[PDB]
């Protein structure tokens, strides 16, 4: 995990798990407020990958 | 004052009491303003691949 990037995988994962079963969106909607670029996720078997640009 | 000064003050007064001329002053302030903003931007979000 790094910081120079718009957002941290932490807030994203937690938000997605908090948005389940019709949860809140405040938390996650606040992360994605100023974000700008191409966040591209990829799952090849078990290794998750997040590309920011 | 002395009649000599009375005649001197009488010319000073006559020159100094001249009908002061009037001036009509029109100013014209013209301003013109405009400009063009443009915001066009395209976002692609894909569950599998990634979002922008």
């Amino acid at each position: 995990q790094f910081t120079n990037a718009g957002p941290g995988i932490g807030s994203v994962a937690i938000a997605a798990k908090d948005y389940k079963d019709n949860g809140t969106t405040t938390g996650l909607a606040k992360l994605a407020e100023n974000f700008n670029g191409m966040a591209a996720g990829f799952y090849q078997g078990n290794w998750a990958m997040l590309v920011t640009a | 004052a002395q009649p000599d000064v009375m005649a001197e003050l009488e010319q000073v007064v006559a020159k100094l009491d001249i009908r002061r001329a009037q001036v009509l002053v029109e100013a014209i302030i013209v301003e013109i303003a405009d400009g063009d903003g443009l915001n066009l931007g395209v976002q692609w979000a894909n569950t599998n691949g990634g979002g922008t």
